[PDB]
């Protein structure tokens, strides 16, 4: 109802609890039915022309007072007074009240309404990645620092399932749209019924453009632009900056706490013997740096955890032994096994040739 | 021509031994030098063959026509750019220079043209050695005087000496930047001449669209100067203003047909982008080629956007840098589609006028916005169920008339589709595509648009253009547009300024106001009037004059209908509608109408400002009304204080009724001298307003110095010693007061 009166106040949190259920009236399909791209058909006076037909029609009621058409001065000021307004945080309680006539309010960092936690530098990308998520508009994440498990996770935070295409320079524009000869495609599908993209720094910058410009595709054969009308936040990740989503995209931006984090997952690993294989990685790291074809990570490090949890139900330098198995040279094998046992105890090499 | 002839004369020389005739000419003619000569040659047809990449050799023989009909009937056959070629196309062109006659495999061996000589286009070099051996070349520049014999055709509404000035202006602008640092290949060719030539007859300008084109300041300030070097001239920029009124939206020596508006658009104003918006819209009205060049993130979309945004001329854009192709450039759900979408169109311009359809004829609408379409075949039925009627139905029922053929057996352009409508294309991003792609575009640059959509021996050229304009944005980050489509072309640059009401407009989502926030004019007005009616922050007389000076007409009607000095100035408004401009107006009708002027009364200091060079010419028609409304606002001053007249001039006020008065006498009646001054033919026809003024200063400074007397009394006798009556009265008191004296 008459909480549209804060409609553009606060983000789209209320058109979403319009898009829930809301229909329209003369000053309210005035005020929210102004959006990127719709077609009409109510009240068509505000798009039929700007000639005295638009510019002498009518406006009924605007402060419940009925001027004529151009009381958007009347209310491109007044709005722009609650925008100055909303710049004094509590503004998510104000939206909490202002919801007052009990649906999915969703909390975060700041508000919404639609397995990787963390308390952590991850807490500040979350702060850092809550504000355009609420806006909406396409965003983006500039490795190791589980950037794809980061925004997974978001999208677990929401009720969204973050189809995750790995767009590649052979890519055709079939996930993206697909071929007929009627196509049901991948992209189109995510845009028909949260999308994310990875591999993009490496025709498809055209299409995220159509995409990215607004809420709509370019269906050439069927020949309809899409209605996007739901929360098809089309993310996407690359470490560079040299696309157009640079322009099109709004682009945002401490690993040892990983000690505390596999201590947090791995409820019998609350040894730091765990730390010790962390130190470990460092010194495989170390012996890196015949030919480093691989980079440790915390990724790297958690599947450490994860091999060292399946043997923890029963030592483990066998387990580490593994985890530079990707080593071409014998001799470098024997040097990672040496480093491993510096970190571990006295030369089991009996295992060393098991 | 002279030279034209004897180049003329060396191809008639090349035609008199059979092989093709090849142009080894330098660049910037094109093959007018052959366009032109078969008109003056026997009835000998001009096979412009334009072979470009996308060009089959079953595109050049067929029957399975152009160049096929060529060798069917004699003509010449100009085949342009032979080095874009195909390089088996190339082996055709070979066979065709060959004496042997083509030996078809596609529907028969071979075809038996008496003398179909075909010239060649021997394009900027590429071409193979033997293509370029079997053939003839023929060798080709231009001279001053000669281009002033060229421009003797545009020199009808031209000063003549005007048009020499301009002619060696582009000379010698060429001949002096093609020496110095000041970057681009910077062309300036006798075409930007005759544009310049055939602009000037459709009455600064000159200057404004062809040094808009210099990008880096220093170099414009350079042009400056050599603009003062040869038109001997100071080229201070003319201000632009925006008045967007409803039937005409127009910006400084430019207007639009601002007329039934499709895009209903959400970017704003960007008044310091209004430098430039102007500089565009009137290549929106020369029909020129628009290119809105320079360079990223500047905002270049926003101005095509906003210029046929308020102009309504459909905006749609091709993202040509995807490497397209000329074919991209010019099943049956496909046609369901575009069908419902244009029933949806032409509904949509039918309750535009007629606002009386309602009845499923809306759910026919709901329907139009929603293979298995056979509830199309319902959508006929509702154009099955009046003369608009009849005039929708005529595309819908004969569309739907073909659409019940959605059970039939199918076969399954870009810029055709608005070569053909009316909306306005926007070639967008297109630095690099390709040459031969925007080749094929400049062929249509300069209309008629040869198609091979076509059937079997026609080109059937689309000559719809009106409305219809090539809009090509680029930028500075990739290669840049090719020299051709470069010498082609409105290059116009843009950069960033952020001026004080535009970065508060552009950036406004936090602050309460733009200042012109709409497309529509009832809007703005009442936005700007809240604008600078809350921007105000012997005192008010300067001040509600050239506030009573500059609001619009409109704005004067409009201000006086919105009703410290504000509340003062709505006794300045009901005394300006008795007399603003009673026959001031005249003077400015008859002044206004001798040189070019506008309908109607829509701005008064802009037009104050407009006749810059006019006022410039020492005329000074606007400058003295804008003095003469001084006169009239700072005389109903004193001619108020002169009522409340009706401590010693309070003395000789009283004395009206110390004794023997000298003083009230000496004020009240050249007051009354003031307000005859004010309001009366020759008070129209009176810069001795200023002299006037200075007298009005006068008087309000004797009021205020009001021993003195003679001394006082000798210098109004001095304003006066500085016509009859309005001395005349000044020579009653001060005769009076001197018989005091």
């Amino acid at each position: 109802d008459v909480l549209i009166e804060w409609v553009a106040i606060y983000p789209q949190i209320y058109d979403i609890l319009e898009h829930i259920n809301y229909v329209p009236s003369n000053t309210l399909q005035r005020l929210r039915l102004h959006q990127p791209w719709s077609k009409i058909d109510y009240d068509v006076w505000f798009l039929y022309a700007s000639d005295e037909i638009r510019e002498t029609c009518k406006v009924k009621y605007y402060g419940e007072t009925k001027t004529y058409g151009e009381v958007f001065v009347l209310e491109n000021e007044r709005i722009s007074q609650l925008h100055r307004l909303f710049v004094s945080e509590r503004a998510e309680h104000l939206k909490n009240l202002l919801f007052d006539a009990l649906p999915l309010v969703e909390l975060g960092g700041n508000v919404f309404f639609n397995s990787l936690v963390l308390t952590k530098s991850t807490q500040e990308n979350l702060n850092r990645i809550t504000p355009y998520l609420v806006q909406k508009r396409p965003i983006l994440l500039a490795e190791g620092i589980g950037k794809k498990f980061l925004i997974t996770q978001i999208a677990a935070k929401l009720g969204q399932q973050i189809i995750r295409i790995h767009l590649s320079d052979s890519t055709d524009p079939k996930m993206l749209i697909g071929t007929y000869t009627w196509q049901p495609g991948v992209l189109t599908q995510a845009v028909i019924t949260w999308i994310l993209f990875t591999n993009i720094e490496h025709e498809v910058l055209s299409v995220l453009l159509p995409l990215l410009e607004k809420r709509q595709l370019v269906i050439p054969s069927r020949g309809e632009t899409i209605y996007a009308k739901g929360s098809f936040q089309m993310f996407a990740t690359s470490s560079m900056k040299t696309k157009i989503l640079g322009q099109r995209l709004w682009q945002i931006l401490y690993q040892p706490d990983e000690c505390v984090e596999v201590v947090s997952t791995l409820y019998p690993v609350l040894s730091i013997i765990c730390p010790t294989l962390y130190s470990v990685y460092k010194d495989i790291f170390d012996l890196f740096s015949s030919k480093i074809y691989r980079r440790l990570c915390l990724r790297d490090f958690y599947k450490f955890i994860k091999r060292v949890a399946f043997l923890y139900h029963k030592v483990f330098k066998e387990a580490i032994d593994m985890f530079g198995a990707f080593i071409p040279s014998r001799d470098g094998f024997d040097l990672v096994v040496r480093n491993v046992a510096i970190e571990l105890n006295i030369p089991p090499e009996k295992a060393l040739q098991l | 021509t002279d030279t034209t002839l004897m180049n003329a004369s060396k191809v008639l020389r090349a035609l008199q031994v059979l092989k093709p005739i090849l142009l080894e000419g330098s660049p910037g003619v094109g093959k007018t030098s052959l366009i032109t000569a078969l008109a003056r040659e026997t009835g000998h047809q001009l096979v412009r063959i334009n072979l470009s990449d996308q060009t089959d050799l079953m595109d050049l023989f067929g029957s399975d026509a152009p160049f096929l009909a060529a060798m069917r009937n004699g003509h010449w056959v100009l085949l342009d750019e032979l080095n874009l070629a195909s390089q088996s196309v190339l082996e055709g062109l070979n066979a065709c220079l060959d004496h042997r006659n083509e030996a078809y495999i596609p529907e028969l061996d071979k075809v038996f043209h008496p003398n179909f000589r075909v010239f060649a286009a021997q394009n900027p070099q590429g071409l193979p050695r033997s293509f370029i051996n079997r053939f003839s070349v023929v060798y080709v520049a231009l001279k001053e005087k000669d281009m002033i014999e060229i421009a003797a055709c545009n020199y009808h509404q031209v000063n003549e000496d005007w048009r020499l000035k301009i002619i060696k202006f582009m000379f010698r602008l060429q001949d002096n930047i093609e020496k110095d640092i000041s970057g681009s290949p910077w062309e300036f060719n006798l075409r930007d001449t005759l544009r310049w030539l055939q602009l000037l007859n459709d009455a600064d300008y000159l200057e404004v669209m062809v040094l808009h084109r210099m990008r880096t300041v220093e170099d414009r300030v350079r042009t400056c100067e050599l603009f003062k070097e040869v038109f001997d001239i100071d080229y201070e920029p003319r201000t632009i203003g925006f008045s967007l009124s409803s039937q005409c939206f127009k910006v400084g020596h430019s207007l639009l047909v601002r007329d039934q508006k499709t895009l209903l658009d959400s970017q704003n104003i960007l008044q310091s982008q209004l430098p430039v918006l102007e500089s565009v819209i009137t290549c929106i009205n020369k029909k020129w080629p628009c290119i809105l060049v320079g360079d990223t993130a500047t905002g270049k979309t926003c101005i095509l956007r906003l210029l046929a945004a308020i102009a309504g001329a459909k905006i749609k854009e091709m993202a040509v840098n995807s490497d397209t192709d000329t074919m991209d450039l010019i099943d049956i759900s496909r046609k369901a589609s575009e069908l419902f979408t244009d029933l949806s169109q032409q509904l949509l311009n039918i309750v535009i006028k007629y606002r009386n359809f309602d009845i499923f004829r809306e759910t026919s609408l709901y329907t139009l916005t929603t293979s298995q379409a056979f509830t199309l075949l319902q959508k006929v039925v509702d154009q099955l169920d009046e003369t608009l009627v009849h005039s929708l139905g005529d595309i819908h029922e004969k569309a739907r008339k073909l659409l019940a053929e959605f059970s039939a057996s199918p076969a399954g352009g870009y810029l055709l589709k608005a070569v053909e409508e009316g909306h306005w294309f926007v070639l967008d991003n297109a630095n690099l595509c390709s040459p031969a792609v925007l080749d094929r575009l400049n062929s249509l640059l300069e209309l008629i648009v040869n198609e091979k959509t076509t059937e079997d021996g026609h080109p059937k050229t689309i000559k719809p253009h009106p409305n219809f304009r090539l809009f090509l944005t680029v930028n500075p980050v990739y290669g840049e547009l090719s020299r051709a489509m470069r010498n082609r072309g409105v290059e116009i640059f843009l950069l960033k300024e952020a001026l004080t009401e535009i970065d508060k407009k552009q950036m406004s989502l936090l602050e309460p106001a733009p200042i012109s926030s709409a497309v529509d004019t009832l809007a703005s007005n009442i936005s700007y009037i809240k604008y600078v009616f809350e921007t105000m922050g012997n005192y008010m007389y300067i001040a509600h004059a050239i506030i009573l000076a500059l609001f619009s007409p409109r704005q004067l009607k409009l201000l006086r209908k919105v009703l410290t000095l504000k509340n003062l100035v709505q006794k300045i408004y009901c005394a300006d509608y008795f007399n603003h401009m009673d026959l001031k107006a005249s003077r400015f009708m008859d002044i206004y109408e001798y040189p070019v002027q506008l309908r109607e009364v829509v701005g008064l200091i802009q037009t104050i400002n407009d006749f810059q060079s006019v006022i410039l010419t020492s005329h000074l028609e606007l400058p003295e009304t804008y003095a003469s409304g001084l006169l009239f606002v700072s005389a109903h001053e004193i001619l108020d204080l002169t009522e409340e007249v009706n401590t010693y001039l309070l003395k000789s006020a009283s004395a009206v009724y110390g004794s023997t008065p000298s003083l009230w006498n000496l004020l009240n009646q050249f007051s009354k001298f003031l307000i005859e001054i004010a309001s009366s033919n020759i008070v129209y026809k009176l810069d001795v307003i200023r002299h006037f003024l200075k007298l009005v200063v006068l008087w309000k400074n004797i009021y205020v110095w009001t021993s003195r007397f003679y001394c006082y009394t000798k210098m109004l006798g001095e304003w006066m010693f500085t016509k009859l009556l309005e001395s005349f009265l000044p020579k009653d008191s001060l005769e009076k007061f001197s018989e005091l004296q």
